[PDB]
């Protein structure tokens, strides 16, 4: 039989990992991101912990 | 296929052949003015209705005992149960903090004059 | 001798001739044929015709 | 609608007011985005942020539909959710379309008898002839590897399938599930009138009508002369166009 | 105007995007209820095509 | 089909063996000997190219 | 329709294929038992590859 059947969470499935294995590596990039700039923000000043509490 | 009221059968197990084994269904039928209680086989059949959906057949085609299956059926409420509720039921709350800690950035956060780092 | 030979039905004559018991010359057919009604002289050819 | 499962276009839906929210808040919350608005006064702070709710939300519905919006993420943390909604929204469309294929144009659901050997094996479609019939009598009396089997079910089951007309034939397919041997001159009459009955097989065999007279009777040639006369004049298909005419009925594809 | 107004729903019709993405919410669902018409005729023209 | 006729084994008018034939014929298609003998001689390679 | 259509096979598949196609030339060996089957038997197929 070639027939029906339509496509469901068992045959493309796999697309709705590989999405929030995605959003999960981008927000720990965002964090990195977050950490980078107070080290550039360090270029002047202190140890950047009030600069986590003021900025956020 | 008797003509009388009466049957008569018999069983004749006089040794080692006693384990055979027959069991019978007769059912009383009326001449085809079917009128009540009386669905009409087209086999010269009128049965009683008290035997409709009792899984046993009368007529030679199973006519009685057909077309008794109803129920109600959906789209995606077939999955609708306890154990494939369980992604339904959590990440549609997933998106829905998702979308209230979305309005609280959007509204209490505008997007212009000096908010670097800001949430 | 008959140590020129071998294959499939060399390893089964050796294979039979552990249960039976027996000593065998392998002769080649010298017709090179195995077995056929002639159907004009109504004779056998080949290794029927040795047998 | 049907290519996609009705539970996993609920499944995009998510996903694309949870990415779309998702991208939103690592928008606001990445110090890359935040960039200056004036390139020509570049010593300013004026210091803004492109990715509203609306902005979000119509990239992840920009990106679904294949369009695209405006909108290009410009920080590492936030080509990462769109990179990623990309590739999503690319297997989403090209597993629609393939599947979409398969939905237009894969066959007609079939009979699933087609020939008298595909009621010979398939004991759930029920057979049928006529009680003192042409038809009965010639299963009754054939024994070529099919129509003896034919007549092993309809002589062990006379009182259930044998009717006692062309009548009660039709009926009992119009009814129940049934398979009933006519004559092919009266399936080309009925299935003219009920667009809802056909004819699933060829011919079995190959017979005809007769003016039958007694036996050794003066009128077996007169008839015959007089048959043919109609026939060469074609006046024995302006009597049959007349009534096997039918209502019409439609072959639609 | 009436020209790049037409000049969306040729290019929104093609998979070609224009250079005028609609602001005003009132104009995105215009927008993007013909971006779901022109993808489910398009994957319908190109499915049947073979 | 532009009329429908048939194949008639021809006797000459008065013949005893017309019947002979007429019950003949009727006796190989129910049996299904005019058939079988249907394909055996209008069957052969049936174009199978087009598909 | 490039990538995935069908294997181009053989215009023969059976006993049958032989006995329409003309095209491919039979074979057997002479002095055979496969040569005497032809020979000897008539089911409708091997009397024709026989002819
Ligand atoms: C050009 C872009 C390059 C991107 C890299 C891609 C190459 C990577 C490939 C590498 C080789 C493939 C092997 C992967 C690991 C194998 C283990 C396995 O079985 O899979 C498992 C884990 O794997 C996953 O969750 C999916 C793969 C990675 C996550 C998504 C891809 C990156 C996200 C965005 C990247 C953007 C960042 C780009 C740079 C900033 C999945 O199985 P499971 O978790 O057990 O699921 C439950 C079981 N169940 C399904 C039956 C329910
Ligand atoms: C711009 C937005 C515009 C939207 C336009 C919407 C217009 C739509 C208008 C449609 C008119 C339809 C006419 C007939 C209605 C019958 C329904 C039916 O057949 O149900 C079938 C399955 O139904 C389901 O599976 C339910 C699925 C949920 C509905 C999804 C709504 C889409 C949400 C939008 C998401 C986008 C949100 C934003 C995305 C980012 C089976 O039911 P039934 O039992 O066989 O029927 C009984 C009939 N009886 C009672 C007579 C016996
Ligand atoms: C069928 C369609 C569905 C899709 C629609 C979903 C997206 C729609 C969400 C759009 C969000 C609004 C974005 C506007 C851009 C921000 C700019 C700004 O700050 O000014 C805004 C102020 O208003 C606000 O500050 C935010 C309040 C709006 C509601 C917040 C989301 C509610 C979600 C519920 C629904 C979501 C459920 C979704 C279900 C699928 C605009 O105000 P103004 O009039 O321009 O005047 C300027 C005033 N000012 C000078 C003070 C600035
Ligand atoms: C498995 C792990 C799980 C947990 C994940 C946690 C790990 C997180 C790891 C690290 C977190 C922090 C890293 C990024 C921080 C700043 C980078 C940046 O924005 O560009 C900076 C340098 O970048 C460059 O321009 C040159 C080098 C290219 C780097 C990116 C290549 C992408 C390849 C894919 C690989 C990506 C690597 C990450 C891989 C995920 C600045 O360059 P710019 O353009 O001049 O700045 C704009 C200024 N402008 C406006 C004047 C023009
Ligand atoms: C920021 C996060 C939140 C925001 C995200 C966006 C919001 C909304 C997002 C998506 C909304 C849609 C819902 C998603 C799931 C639905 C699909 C489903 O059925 O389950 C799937 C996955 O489910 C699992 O089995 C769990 C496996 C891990 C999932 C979480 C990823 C963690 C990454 C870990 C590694 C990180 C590595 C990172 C570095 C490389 C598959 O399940 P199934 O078994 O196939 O189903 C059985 C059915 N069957 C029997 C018929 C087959
Ligand atoms: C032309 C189409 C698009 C092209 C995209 C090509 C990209 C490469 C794509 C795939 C390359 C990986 C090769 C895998 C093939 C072998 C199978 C395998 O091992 O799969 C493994 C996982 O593997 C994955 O899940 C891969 C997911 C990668 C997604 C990358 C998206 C890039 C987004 C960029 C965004 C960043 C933007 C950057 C911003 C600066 C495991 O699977 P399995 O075990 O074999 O079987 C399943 C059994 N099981 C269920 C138990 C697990
Ligand atoms: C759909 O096809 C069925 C045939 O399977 C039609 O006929 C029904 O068949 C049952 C028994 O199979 C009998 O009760 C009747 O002959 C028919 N019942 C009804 C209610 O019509 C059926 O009519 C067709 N149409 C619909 C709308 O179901
Ligand atoms: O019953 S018959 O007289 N003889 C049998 N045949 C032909 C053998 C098919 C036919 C074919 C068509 C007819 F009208 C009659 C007959
Ligand atoms: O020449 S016949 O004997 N008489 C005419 N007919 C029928 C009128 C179609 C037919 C139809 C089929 C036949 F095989 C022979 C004849
Ligand atoms: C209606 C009936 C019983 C008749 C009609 N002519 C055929 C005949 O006279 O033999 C029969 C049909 C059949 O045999 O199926
Ligand atoms: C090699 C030949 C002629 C022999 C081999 N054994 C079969 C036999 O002994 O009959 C024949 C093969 C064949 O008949 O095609
Ligand atoms: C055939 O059956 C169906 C069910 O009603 C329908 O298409 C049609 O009305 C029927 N035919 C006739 C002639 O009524």
């Amino acid at each position: 039989s070639k027939e029906a059947s339509a496509l469901g969470v068992q045959n493309i499935g796999g697309i709705f990992i590989v999405l929030a294995a995605g959003l999960v590596l981008s927000v720990f990039v965002a964090v990195g991101e977050f950490l980078y700039k107070s080290k550039k923000n360090a270029q002047l000043e202190k140890r950047s912990f009030c600069s986590a509490m003021v900025e956020e | 296929m008797l003509k009388t009221g009466v049957g008569v059968i018999r069983m004749w197990a006089d040794e080692g052949s006693r384990l055979s084994r027959f069991r019978m269904l007769f059912t009383s039928f009326v001449e085809p003015p079917c009128t009540s209680s009386t669905f009409f086989c087209h086999s010269n059949m009128c049965i009683n209705n008290s035997l409709v959906c009792n899984g046993v057949q009368n007529c030679a085609y199973p006519w009685d005992e057909n077309h008794c299956k109803e129920k109600k059926k959906a789209g995606l409420f077939e999955q609708i149960t306890k154990t494939h509720g369980t992604i339904i039921g959590v990440t549609s709350g997933i998106v829905l903090v998702l979308l209230i800690i979305s309005i609280l950035v959007q509204v209490k956060q505008p997007r212009k004059k000096v908010m670097a780092c800001k949430t | 001798g008959n140590d020129r030979f071998e294959g499939y039905c060399i390893d089964l004559l050796r294979e039979l001739s552990t249960i039976l018991g027996f000593t065998y010359e392998i002769r080649l057919v010298e017709d090179g044929k195995y077995g056929a009604q002639d159907d004009v002289n109504g004779q056998w050819n080949g290794m029927v015709r040795e047998l | 609608l049907n290519p996609l499962s009705p539970d996993i276009w609920m499944y995009v839906l998510l996903a694309c007011l949870g990415v779309s929210c998702v991208l939103f808040v690592i928008a606001r919350f990445s110090p890359y985005e935040w960039y200056n608005p004036h390139p020509c006064n570049p010593d300013s702070d004026v210091v803004e942020n492109n990715f509203t709710l609306l902005n979000s939300f119509w990239f992840g519905v920009g990106a679904l539909m294949q369009q695209g919006s405006e909108l290009m993420p410009k920080a590492l943390s936030t080509r990462i959710v769109g990179g990623i909604w990309w590739f999503f929204t690319l297997i989403i469309i090209s597993s629609y379309t393939a599947n979409l294929a398969a939905f237009l144009t894969v066959e007609r659901m079939e009979s699933p008898i087609d020939s008298a050997d595909d009621l010979a094996k398939q004991t759930k479609i029920e057979y049928g002839a006529v009680e003192d019939g042409a038809t009965m009598t010639f299963f009754k009396k054939s024994k070529i590897s099919t129509y003896d089997k034919m007549w092993a079910f309809m002589s062990s089951r006379r009182q259930s399938v044998l009717v006692k007309s062309n009548e009660e034939g039709i009926q009992r397919v119009l009814t129940s599930d049934y398979a009933f041997l006519m004559e092919s001159t009266t399936i080309e009459f009925v299935t003219q009138r009920n667009c809802n009955l056909t004819q699933i097989g060829g011919l079995i065999d190959s017979k005809g009508y007769g003016v039958g007279t007694p036996m050794g009777s003066p009128y077996r040639d007169k008839i015959t002369i007089a048959i043919l006369q109609l026939q060469e004049e074609g006046k024995l298909h302006m009597m049959k166009e007349k009534w096997w005419r039918g209502n019409g009925c439609p072959e639609e594809e």
